[PDB]
C-alpha cells in the first residue's frame, strides 16, 4: 500500500516488507537516499553444508531435519578439491 | 576422453516447425554473441527443455 | 599536469578569389551544390578547382550603391560579412532561387567561361535523395530557360561516390553517407542504386552542431560571453570522437582516473569534497574550481561528454527523431532484404558486405570506422568478411564522381537529358538511369 | 583603409544588372521564399491527390517512403542533465536524473519553464 517501506530485489524479483513508515493514521524510519545501491554481504558457510548440498540425494533440508545418512567419501573429496 | 562443445549467446529467433504426422518436428534457434551469430537445428527434446527453462526471445 | 587554455577563434582569408581566363568551350562543368561546401571545377582536372562555403552576403556600403562582395571566401575576409552571410540552402532544399543564380553567376565568372548564348557547356548537377517534384521543376527552369544549358543530369552524390571508388559501374555494395544536413544508407545491387530500399536519417551535421550548442548552453546557463556558431564547428571538428561501445564507456566517463586524459578545457575569448561531488567533475573537470578567477568564468570545461554528440547518429532517440539508427538500418537491409534471411545470407548481401563505402562531410570524425566494423560483425554470421573503405577526404569524392561520369562517355550519354526532351516531355520527366533518382511510381 | 579593401575586392567582383552569363531572353518572374515545411506539406498533398485519383498504385520512392522507420528494440534511457544512465525520473517535472546529488542540487531547485527546455533536446517538449 501507500506508506510502506519495502526492499525490492531486481535480479530475483523478491520483495520484502520492512514495515510501515512514520504515518500516524510495525514502524520503521524512512531509509536514506541513493537507491539502487551496492551492498556487499559476506557469507560464511561450513564445509558440512557444502557436503550435504553437493550430495544430490540430500537437499539443504537435511541441514535442519538432521537426516544426512552417511554422506559418501567421493562427494567429500570433490568438495575438498573444489 | 570426451569433448565438450557448447553454444553461448542471445536468442534472436525461435521458430518451431511443426510438420505433423500437435508435435513439432524440429525447432530452428539462432544464437548471437559479440563475435557473431550462428543458427542451430534442434530436436523436440531440446525444445521441451527450452520450454522448461521459460526461454523467450532475447534470453542468453 | 598544468591546465592549458584553448582559444576558439578563426582568422580571415586575405586571398579570396582567383580564376583563369582560358577555358574549353566543349568541356562540361562539374558542380556540387553542397550544403556545407560548394565545389566547382572542370572535367579534365582530377580535383575540384573551386571550393566555397556556399554562402553569400549582400554587403551594404553608403556612397557606393550598397551592393558589394557577394559570394566566396571574401565573405570570410571580414568577420562582419561572415556573420551576415546567408546560405540559401534550407533543410530539404534551397529557398531563395535568385540567390542561387547569384552563386552560379559567380562561379561562371570563376571558371573564366566567356559567355556564349546562355551556357555553351553541359552542367553536372548534384541532388539530394527523393527530391520534391516542385524542386526539380524549379531546377529544370533555372537550368534550361534561365541558363540555356545543353544538358543536365542530377543524382544522389553518395551514389556517385560509390561509382567513383568502384568505377566498373556494375559492382554490388553498400554506401552510407553522412552529409551536412541529412544522412542516409543506400543499398546498391549490380551498380544500380535500388531507391525503394534506401532509408534516410534526419540528423546530419547541422543538427549535431545545434545539439552541441544546446548542451553547452544548458550546462552553463550563466556564462558571461556568447560563443559563435562558427566557433561551435571549430570545437566540434577539433574535440569529438566516436566510442568503440557507448554502453560501457559512460559509467567510466566520470571516473577520476579517466578525467586526466579525457577532459580538455576550452577558453572563451575575453578582454562536500570535490572528489565525491560528481557535479564538480562534470562542470569543472579534474582541477579544483577557482571561483574568483576570470579565466575560470570563461573556461569551457567540455570533453566530459564529448562522446554524446557524435553518438546520436547511431541512436537518433537522443536527437528527438523517432528513427532507427544506422545499425538497425543495416540489420534490416543486410538480413531481411534482397532474399536474405536471418541465418542465411543471399549472395548479393554477402557482396554488399564485402564492399562498404562511407563518405560525406560528417565522416571526418575519428573512431567511426572501428565502431562501424564492430557493429557490423556484431550481427553478421561468423566468417563473413567485412571490408569498409574510407577516403582521404570523404566530402570531396562526389566531385570525383562527377569527373568519373564525365570520363565514361558511353555511360555519360545515358544520364544526360537534353533541351529537346525537356521541352517535349515537360518538367515532369526524369531519366531512370541507375546512378540517380527513380520515378515516384512504377 | 580596411573598408577600401572590401570595395577593392568588390570592383574585382561585380556584375551589372544585364549579366553576361544570361540566356538573353529571361528575366525574373515572381519569386517568394516558400517554407521547406510547406514544401513537404504540398508535396504530401500532391501525392495524396495522385493516390486518391489513382485508387478510385503504391508509391515507388517518395520523400516520405525513404524516411527511416522507428526502431524495434527499446531505446536506452539517459540522464537528461548529465548524459549518464538515467535510473530514476522525477515524478513532478518528468526529468531523468542520475543520482541523489544531481536530484537535490539541480532537479529540485530547477526553475519552472526550463524542464520543457531540457525535454526539447530529447524531443519530448510536451508543452506546446
Amino acid at each position: 500500500l501507500a506508506g510502506d517501506v519495502i526492499s525490492i530485489d531486481k535480479a530475483s524479483g523478491k520483495i520484502t516488507k520492512l514495515g510501515r513508515s512514520f504515518a500516524r493514521s510495525r514502524f520503521v524510519q524512512c531509509p536514506e537516499g541513493e537507491l539502487q545501491k551496492r551492498k556487499t554481504v559476506v557469507h560464511t558457510v561450513s564445509l558440512h553444508e557444502i557436503d550435504v548440498i553437493n550430495s544430490r540425494t540430500q537437499g539443504f533440508l537435511a541441514l535442519f531435519t538432521g537426516d544426512t545418512g552417511e554422506i559418501r567419501s567421493e562427494v567429500r573429496d570433490q568438495i575438498n578439491t573444489k | 576422453k570426451e569433448t565438450k562443445e557448447v553454444y553461448e549467446g542471445e536468442v534472436t529467433e525461435l521458430t518451431p516447425e511443426d510438420a505433423e504426422n500437435k508435435t513439432i518436428s524440429h525447432v530452428i534457434v539462432g544464437l548471437k554473441s559479440a563475435k557473431g551469430t550462428k543458427t542451430l537445428r534442434l530436436d523436440p527434446t531440446i525444445y521441451e527443455s527450452i520450454q522448461r527453462e521459460k526461454v523467450s526471445i532475447g534470453d542468453v | 599536469k598544468a591546465v592549458v587554455i584553448d582559444d576558439p577563434p578563426l582568422r580571415q582569408t586575405p586571398e579570396p578569389f582567383d580564376e583563369q581566363s582560358a577555358y574549353n568551350p566543349q568541356s562540361p562543368i562539374a558542380i556540387d551544390f553542397g550544403s556545407s561546401k560548394l565545389r566547382a571545377g572542370f572535367v579534365n582536372h582530377a580535383t575540384p578547382t573551386h571550393i566555397f562555403p556556399n554562402a553569400l552576403t549582400k554587403f551594404r556600403d553608403r556612397k557606393l550603391n550598397k551592393n558589394f562582395t557577394f559570394v566566396g571566401n571574401d565573405t570570410l575576409l571580414d568577420q562582419a560579412v561572415r556573420s551576415q552571410s546567408r546560405s540559401p540552402f534550407d533543410g530539404p532544399f534551397v529557398t531563395n532561387w535568385n540567390l542561387t543564380e547569384e552563386i552560379l553567376d559567380y562561379t561562371f565568372h570563376h571558371l573564366g567561361v566567356v559567355p556564349d548564348n546562355g551556357i555553351p557547356n553541359p552542367i553536372l548537377l548534384t541532388e539530394r535523395l527523393a527530391t520534391v517534384q516542385s524542386q526539380r521543376t524549379n531546377w529544370y527552369q533555372i537550368l534550361f530557360e534561365t541558363y540555356n544549358v545543353p544538358g543536365v543530369t542530377f543524382g544522389i552524390d553518395s551514389l556517385f561516390s560509390f561509382y567513383n571508388y568502384n568505377p566498373s559501374g556494375n559492382k554490388t555494395g553498400l554506401v552510407i553517407s553522412c552529409g551536412h544536413e541529412d544522412t542516409n544508407v543506400i543499398p546498391v545491387v549490380d551498380g544500380a542504386g535500388i531507391l525503394t530500399d534506401a532509408k534516410r536519417i534526419n540528423w546530419g551535421g547541422h543538427q549535431a552542431v545545434d545539439y552541441l550548442n544546446d548542451l553547452m548552453a544548458l550546462k552553463y546557463p550563466y556564462f558571461p560571453t556568447k560563443m559563435s556558431y562558427l566557433q561551435y564547428e571549430t570545437m566540434y571538428k577539433d574535440y569529438c570522437y566516436v566510442s568503440r561501445n557507448y554502453d560501457e564507456d559512460i559509467e567510466k566517463i566520470l571516473t577520476l582516473e579517466n578525467l586526466d586524459t579525457n577532459d580538455v578545457v576550452v577558453e572563451a575569448p575575453f578582454t562536500y569534497d570535490w572528489r565525491n561531488s560528481i557535479l564538480h567533475l562534470f562542470l569543472r573537470g579534474p582541477r579544483p574550481h577557482d571561483s574568483e578567477n576570470i579565466h575560470e568564468q570563461h573556461q569551457m570545461h567540455l570533453n566530459v561528454e564529448r562522446i554524446r554528440v557524435p553518438e546520436v547518429i547511431f541512436q537518433p532517440t537522443m536527437g528527438g527523431q523517432d528513427q532507427a539508427g544506422i545499425c538497425e538500418l543495416s540489420e534490416t537491409i543486410l538480413l531481411k532484404k534482397f532474399g536474405s534471411q536471418p541465418g542465411k545470407l543471399s549472395q548479393t548481401s554477402i557482396d554488399m558486405v564485402n564492399n562498404v563505402l562511407i563518405t560525406g562531410g560528417n565522416a571526418k570524425v575519428p573512431g567511426l570506422k572501428e565502431r562501424i566494423v564492430k557493429e557490423f560483425t556484431g550481427f553478421l554470421p561468423t566468417g563473413t568478411n567485412i571490408t569498409v573503405n574510407m577516403s582521404s577526404d570523404p566530402s570531396l569524392d562526389a566531385w570525383k564522381g562527377m569527373a568519373a561520369l564525365a570520363r565514361n562517355e558511353e555511360q555519360y550519354r545515358k544520364t544526360v537529358i537534353s533541351k529537346k526532351e525537356y521541352e517535349e516531355y515537360g518538367p515532369e520527366y526524369i531519366k531512370e538511369h541507375k546512378l540517380g533518382n527513380t520515378k515516384y511510381f512504377e | 583603409e580596411r573598408l577600401l579593401f572590401l570595395r577593392s575586392v568588390g570592383e574585382r567582383n561585380e556584375i551589372g544588372f544585364p549579366s553576361r552569363f544570361k540566356s538573353a531572353h529571361y528575366k525574373k518572374p515572381t519569386r517568394r521564399h516558400k517554407s521547406a515545411r510547406q514544401l513537404i506539406s504540398d508535396e504530401n498533398k500532391r501525392i495524396n491527390a495522385l493516390l486518391t485519383k489513382a485508387n478510385k498504385l503504391v508509391p515507388k520512392a517518395t520523400y516520405f517512403s525513404v524516411e527511416a522507420p522507428p526502431s524495434i528494440r527499446p531505446a536506452k534511457k539517459y540522464c537528461d542533465v548529465t548524459g549518464l544512465k538515467g535510473f530514476y525520473k522525477s515524478p513532478t517535472n518528468n526529468i531523468r536524473y542520475h543520482n541523489a546529488e544531481i536530484y537535490q542540487l539541480i532537479v529540485k531547485p530547477m526553475a519552472p519553464g526550463v524542464d520543457q527546455e531540457y525535454l526539447k533536446l530529447r524531443g519530448a517538449n510536451f508543452v506546446l
